[PDB]
């Protein structure tokens, strides 16, 4: 099933401060006003993401527990586990399936220990796999919300696993989103205290390209070669 | 010690020094190496940013990397020197201005 | 002319608070083995110093 | 202070950079 | 534009002189530095022109 995401999947592309500029940017983003596939539980099958994915797994019942990414996560190759118990953040990424099937109780490299929708966003590159996250309300809960929100970094992992391979982990004794990630250019806007928001595409569709050959958000009657 | 094709996470160590502000210096904040003063400032930043840039992409203010102090910079001072002068054939007197 | 005034001192400034790994444990060990069972320990993701 | 005239001031307040420059 | 002009490579290795300072001192930072120094000579006088 599919339906239409608005104006979401942004998220601060590097660690400085602008200031009430309005700043050209270009890396892997979610092409604006996109298509979006939606898995919905309570099913759970299995999802490969190239270079990049938007996951965005609500919240109805706060039952969402991990991901596993990689290739085959069978005694293959090292693969990534990352668990939230209720304690803590904690993060795991050996290579086999099931051996850690307990989930509650109420040869392996690296290690690190740390309404409301949830969104996320995981890329892989040179060897370092970045997230960035958000958290907020909603209030409308039929459908994903339409308003700007700007997700932001939590936690670098130097693990540099290559990975095209994953699935959400759930807890059994809500749903999740996924579209993909391509390269774009987009206009952020800096606010005055550095919190992004707005943001424009470059190539969304006629106007938003002169919107960017201006480098602001209010044109002006004319002409433009763009 | 094996070195593999990915960077190598295990480093020596990082001797740092004191900092010291309101006379320009050479300056060494991780990457950051530009020549200037830095003193205190005001403008505020979020947990996680670590430079600052303006207009045109100009390192423009840091925070410490050992202290979550924000400095903000200017390059050393300079200018012009020019000398303004009656003609040699009325006197030899000379002033001078740094522009 | 133009006139420069002149860098007077290089300051360094790395992150400070650090993490390490004690190797001292293994040197510092009650827990030494035979020769050729010998065990290897793959030790990263620290500090470490020489 | 500044003898601008009136409309020298209505003038004035419509009208609305250190690697190595200088504006004299 | 002038100035964003510092903030490319013009086919050497960077867009700083420090970092190529760093990594390579003996001829090759001649064989490199030239194009920095024609690149940037060219965007002033491009300036200056017009
Ligand atoms: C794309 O979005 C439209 C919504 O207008 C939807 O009907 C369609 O199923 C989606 N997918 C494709 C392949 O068209
Ligand atoms: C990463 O794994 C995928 C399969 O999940 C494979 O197609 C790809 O070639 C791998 N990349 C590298 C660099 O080995
Ligand atoms: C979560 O896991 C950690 C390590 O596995 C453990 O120390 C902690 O007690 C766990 N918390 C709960 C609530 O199970
Ligand atoms: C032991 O290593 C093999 C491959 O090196 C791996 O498949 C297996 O999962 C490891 N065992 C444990 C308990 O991690
Ligand atoms: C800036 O930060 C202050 C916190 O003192 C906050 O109240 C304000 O909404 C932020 N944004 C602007 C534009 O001032
Ligand atoms: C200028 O130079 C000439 C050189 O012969 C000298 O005779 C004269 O006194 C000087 N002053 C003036 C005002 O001409």
């Amino acid at each position: 099933a599919y339906t239409n995401s608005f104006t979401r999947g942004v998220y601060y592309p590097d660690k400085v401060f602008r200031s009430s500029v309005l700043h050209s940017t270009q890396d892997l983003f979610l092409p604006f006003f996109s298509n979006v596939t939606w898995f919905h539980a309570i099913d759970n099958p299995v999802l490969p993401f190239n270079d990049g994915v938007y996951f965005a797994s609500t919240e109805k019942s706060n039952i969402i527990r991990g991901w596993i990414f990689g290739t085959t996560l069978d005694s293959k190759t090292q693969s990534l586990l990352i668990v939230n118990n209720a304690t803590n953040v904690v993060i795991k990424v050996c290579e086999f399936q099931f051996c850690n099937d307990p989930f509650l109780g109420v040869n392996c490299t690296f290690e690190y220990v740390s309404k409301n929708l949830r969104e996320f966003v995981f890329k892989n590159i040179d060897g370092y796999f970045k997230i960035y996250s958000k958290h907020t309300p909603i209030n409308l809960v039929r459908d994903l919300p339409q308003g700007f929100s700007a997700l932001e970094p939590l936690v670098d992992l130097p693990i540099g696993i290559n990975i095209t391979r994953f699935q959400t982990l759930l807890a059994l004794h809500a749903a999740y989103y996924v579209g993909y990630l391509q390269p774009r250019t987009f206009l952020l806007k800096y606010n005055e205290n550095g919190t992004i928001t707005d943001a424009v595409d470059c190539a969304l569709d006629p106007l938003s390209e002169t919107k960017c050959t201006l480098k602001s958000f209010t044109v002006e009657k004319g002409i433009y070669q763009t | 010690f094996e070195l593999l094709h990915a960077p190598a996470t295990v480093c020596g160590p990082k001797k740092s020094t004191n900092l010291v502000k309101n006379k320009c210096v050479n300056f060494n904040f991780n990457g950051l190496t530009g020549t200037g003063v830095l003193t205190e400032s005001n403008k505020k930043f979020l947990p996680f940013q670590q430079f600052g840039r303006d207009i045109d992409d100009t390192t423009d203010a840091v925070r410490d990397p050992q202290t979550l102090e924000i400095l903000d910079i200017t390059p050393c001072s300079f200018g012009g020197v020019s000398v303004i002068t009656p003609g040699t054939n009325t006197s030899n007197q000379v002033a001078v201005l740094y522009q | 002319s133009n006139f420069r005034v002149q860098p007077t001192e290089s300051i360094v400034r790395f992150p400070n608070i650090t993490n390490l790994c004690p190797f001292g444990e293994v040197f510092n060990a009650t827990r030494f083995a035979s020769v050729y069972a010998w065990n290897r320990k793959r030790i990263s993701n620290c500090v470490a110093d020489y | 202070p500044s003898k601008r005239s009136f409309i020298e001031d209505l003038l004035f307040n419509k009208v609305t950079k250190f690697n190595g420059l200088t504006v004299l | 534009t002038l100035v964003k002009q510092l903030s490319s490579n013009f086919g050497a290795i960077s867009s700083v002189l420090n970092d190529i300072l760093a990594r390579l001192d003996p001829p090759e930072a001649e064989v490199q530095i030239d194009r920095l120094i024609t690149g940037r000579l060219q965007s002033l006088q491009t300036y200056v022109t017009q």
